[PDB]
């Protein structure tokens, strides 16, 4: 009952320490749908609750923040999630989005094509993904292989991620990478609690493993949580938008070498008080296959 | 001197009984905003709905060039406030209306730059 007032529910830490056997995700509240505010799309409601929850975390929010959003195109050719991120993020935040098919966006720049065709010369402060690619319930690669590589090469230390997963759309390597953040969780939006969907949130990237995570076991732990803790569908949090905007912390950004990352630096990164990356001109590109 | 006139084509389509462009992205907001027409964040007042700008632009939605030399969009990356009575056709509203360059309110839907303001208040 108490969770219905929240934007959603984060997986309790005790589940991360178990070794569950994988099995079907069978939700008691499945097939159902929540009562959305008049004319509000499920994608706007879902992203609003994700941002409402991200507000409670130690996200680094530097001036000139850099955010990239994957899987941003809707079936109707617009970008509802991008519109919510731009509302949530401080004005002036650089926002780039991307998807497989054409769509019209409020993002500063939009890349169309397979996410594997996306290249950026710069590092990012936040990565959001709504990409969906399911597949026997074994670890799936495809865009998950790309996102694991993108996180390890283009995420600034201190940066965070919110990557959508489901019972069948997940990757063992992505769960292993959550151990490379100061903290992580699986977050279920209350408006979509009847789905196996969750956002894997990595908070404050350390660029190295703080904890060894077996991704196959951790997905089984996630499913066990969803199977045993029913989450009541709720749109309650969507009606009070007074504290919605991400607070501009003006988090310090500095370019330190890999050999200068000591324990004091790791401690600042872990508190959301530091971003490590150069602050060069943001340059992105989408590879084009040439064929006659 | 040929040039596609998308604006006139949409207005004629609406006058003939055509269904307005749909899937404009409506945002959640307090509805206690300034009520200005086009803002960096949702500013809907109690009589308006805030929408993602790109989704309410005829040119953006029809994948057509913007009718100005620099091909610049006044809506993309911003939020447009649409009177609730016109929220069923945000694209038609933005096309048919003009933002006051002085107060930033829609002309005929917020702009009071032309009112008397004769009796002053203490
Ligand atoms: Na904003
Ligand atoms: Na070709
Ligand atoms: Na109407
Ligand atoms: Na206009
Ligand atoms: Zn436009
Ligand atoms: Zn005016």
């Amino acid at each position: 009952s108490s969770q219905a007032w929240q934007p959603g529910v984060a997986m309790p830490n005790l589940y991360k320490m178990q070794r569950m056997l994988l099995e079907k995700c069978d939700l008691q509240n499945y097939g159902d749908s929540a009562t959305l505010p008049k004319g509000i799309m499920m994608n706007v409601a879902k992203y609003t609750q994700l941002c409402q929850y991200l507000n409670t975390l130690t996200l680094a929010v530097p001036y000139n923040m850099r955010v990239i959003h994957f899987g941003a195109g809707s079936d109707k050719g617009v970008a509802p999630g991008t519109a919510v991120l731009r509302q949530w993020l401080p004005t002036g935040t650089l926002l780039v989005d991307s998807d497989l098919n054409d769509f019209v966006s409020d993002a500063d720049s939009t890349l169309i094509g397979d996410c594997a065709t996306v290249h950026t010369a710069n590092k990012w402060d936040l990565i959001i993904s709504d990409m969906y690619d399911p597949k026997e319930n074994d670890s799936k690669e495809g865009f998950f292989t790309y996102i694991c590589g993108f996180i390890q090469q283009k995420l600034a230390l201190g940066g965070s991620v919110a990557i959508k997963i489901t019972e069948h759309s997940w990757n063992a390597d992505l769960y292993k990478l959550m151990g490379h953040f100061a903290w992580w969780t699986a977050f279920v939006t209350n408006v979509n609690a009847s789905s196996s969907e969750a956002f894997l949130i990595g908070c404050n990237y350390l660029g190295k493993p703080r904890e060894q995570i077996d991704g196959y076991v951790m997905h089984a732990n996630y499913i066990f949580w969803r199977n045993t803790n029913p989450i009541q569908l709720s749109s309650y949090s969507l009606f009070d938008m007074s504290k919605f905007p991400l607070k501009l912390r003006g988090t310090a950004v500095m370019s330190l070498k890999e050999g200068q990352i000591n324990d004091m630096i790791l401690s600042l990164l872990s508190k959301g008080r530091l971003i490590i990356r150069e602050n060069n001109r943001v340059v992105i590109s989408s590879d084009v296959l040439v064929n006659n | 001197a040929f040039a596609v006139d998308a604006a006139k084509a949409y207005k004629d389509y609406l006058a003939s009984g055509g269904q307005p462009i749909t899937n404009c992205v409506k945002m959640l907001c307090t509805h206690t905003g300034t009520g200005q027409a086009i803002t960096v964040t949702p500013e809907a007042n109690m009589d308006q709905e805030s929408f993602g700008g790109a989704s309410c632009c005829l040119y953006c939605r029809c994948h057509i060039d913007h009718p100005n030399p620099k091909g610049f969009c006044d809506l993309k990356g911003k939020y447009v406030q649409i009177p609730t009575t016109c929220a069923n056709d945000p694209v038609g509203f933005t096309l048919k209306n003009t933002v006051c360059t002085v107060c930033g309110m829609w002309k005929g839907y917020g702009c009071s730059c032309d009112q008397l303001r004769e009796p002053m208040l203490q």
